[PDB]
């Protein structure tokens, strides 16, 4: 029988490792403070405005 | 990857990435063959266009089909999402689900149902009583068909199992077509399309038959996209829920001491599942039933013929008893 | 000492961890539900 | 290698989220989805908690537990006669806060 | 380089997130009771529950016959010696108490 001898081939369709989105970045509340190098520590102290009690 | 700012050992560990790959073969040859004496060809076909090519397209067209249903209903499914006739919308819910939580893309998705899911969304009471479904002005009552469910357009079609429905994204199934060329040493003939793909048509005079022959094929191959772990999360099949089964006729005497005669199993939904029943006869000694439901009586009497079915859930054999009466 | 030598422990760290201010929290992947960390459940400090 | 890090953010957000601390765990009836939500909702407000910049991200289990709910599914007992929850999947806005869906966190959070 | 906080009150207590979570009533393994092709092959158990949720990373699995099929702490399974083993799945729900159990039947050829 004819025993023909063809190259190997690899060829790109579109289809692709499926990966959620992202949208969690989104919503978290980011970079409200920025100089923590500046600081001691790296550590940024955050004010709580203070209460009385009448 | 993730270190901790400031830590002493200062270590990278390296990510390696890889690639995966999979094979599509071409290995099926549809074909439609047929033989014509010279007499029937000078008297029987009066209209050849029309008595012959346009019967060998469409069986072959249909051959074609067959494919392709085969190709999608015999994927590698590792489970069963089990539709309840009752209430048939969690289901195709739980379908969504299940192509939702493997990133599958949500556009470019078919769902295409068998007769026997889409007479089932029709009956189920989600989809018929007016007010648990809006569209006051009824439409799976009024007509018998549900458009749209779930989120994806619902497709009839007879190809695949009555009972069963296939959700799946474009890239799940992938098909390919070669038309074969004409040989030089056989007679040049004329190419025909079949649902947009192309057919080489041959034509060759057997002599010692002394009758035309003709032969009208095409190349296909088929390939089920599975991931890089060897899941299949493309695609995703639903079955019907049996319950109980019935053998339609009731009680049934046999015509004459050698009768014979076919039995057909339905369960709850309808749907014949003889070809997926298993039949017994209390009595081999008066009548016998075979593999396929066929019951013949050997001696006068009294038998009881029972079918076992192995629902699509699994478990306890559902089972339904008839007797028969030998004269 | 050497500049080929491990790299010595950050004051700079020792200082920010005796503080006790940096965020642990339960593992996603344990079950069942692990407790709430000493740290995480730490009152504010009396003094700014 | 953009990718990949991108990704490690969004877990390193999620792991923030999911391993906060939280003294309990609202238990969400399939049967009955929206008491939960409402229970959420009456937690925050107890708390004195401002109504305006709430989020509410939930796992793919969770929405789908949400649109599989007689609630949302029957026409009759959410109003919407273009009915959302069964022609789609999407059930949308739920006790004053918008769905929104992330396959980040646990399935069933 | 990153860093997260949240933002807890003046006591500690944690009030201005709520987390809620799925109920599960009833445990069931994907695939059923099927027999082992070989005493060396393995098979990774997949647990579900009425929720659809995958809780294989959650549960707890033991083998009736261990010198039949042993189970991994993970899910994997694999045989030893022919004969049955019923091998079990348990999972403490997030509502607690008593654990739901799945059982399954394997045979080793």
């Amino acid at each position: 029988a004819h025993i023909f001898v063809k190259p190997e081939l690899v060829a790109e369709i579109g289809v692709k490792q499926l990966q959620r989105e992202i949208v969690l970045p989104g919503l978290v509340w980011t970079n409200p403070l920025t100089d923590f190098g500046g600081s001691k520590n790296d550590t940024i102290t955050v004010r709580v405005p203070a209460i009385t009690t009448a | 990857n993730r270190r901790d700012l400031r830590d002493p050992d200062r270590t990278v560990i390296a990510s390696e990435l890889v690639e995966h790959s999979f094979g599509v073969t071409l290995d099926k040859h549809v074909y439609a063959a047929l033989k014509f004496t010279d007499e029937q060809r000078t008297l029987d076909i009066r209209d050849y266009t029309k008595q012959v090519l346009m019967p060998q397209v469409s069986a072959v067209a249909y051959e074609l089909e067959d494919y392709i249903a085969e190709l999608i209903e015999g994927a590698p499914y590792e489970e069963t999402i089990l539709i309840d006739p009752a209430d048939t919308v969690p289901a195709f819910i739980t379908a969504d689900q299940r192509m939702g939580e493997a990133n599958v893309p949500t556009d470019s998705r078919r769902l295409v149902v068998g007769s026997a899911v889409a007479a089932a969304l029709a009956k189920d009471k989600q989809f018929r009583h007016a007010d648990w479904s809006g569209d006051q002005a009824n439409a799976a009552l009024r007509e018998a068909h549900v458009g749209r469910l779930a989120g994806m357009n619902v497709i009839r079609s007879n190809a695949i199992a009555p009972d069963k429905a296939y959700l799946w994204h474009r890239t799940a199934f992938i098909l390919a077509y070669r038309t074969p060329v004409v040989p030089e040493g056989a007679k040049a003939g004329a190419s025909f399309s079949a649902n947009g793909v192309a057919l080489r048509w041959l034509a060759d005079y057997d002599y010692s038959q002394l009758g035309d022959r003709t032969l009208l094929d095409v190349f296909t191959g088929r390939k089920v996209v599975t991931e890089v772990d060897g899941s299949f999360v493309r695609a995703v099949e639903l079955q019907l829920q049996a319950s109980s089964i019935t053998i339609v006729g009731g009680a049934f005497a046999l015509a004459t001491t050698t009768g014979t005669k076919q039995l057909k199993v339905r369960d709850d939904n309808g749907t014949d599942v003889t070809a997926r029943c298993t039949f017994a006869s209390s009595a081999g000694t008066k009548a016998t039933v075979s593999a396929a439901g066929l019951v013949t009586g050997v001696a006068a009497g009294t038998a009881d013929i029972t079918a076992s079915y192995v629902p699509p859930q699994g478990g306890t054999a559902k089972t339904a008893t008839v007797t028969v009466t030998v004269p | 000492g050497l500049i080929s030598d491990p790299v010595e422990v950050d004051p700079i760290q020792v200082g920010r961890d005796e503080a006790g201010w940096v965020q642990e929290l339960r593992d996603r992947e344990a079950w069942p539900k692990q407790e709430v960390p000493e740290q995480a459940k730490k009152p504010a400090k009396v003094g700014n």
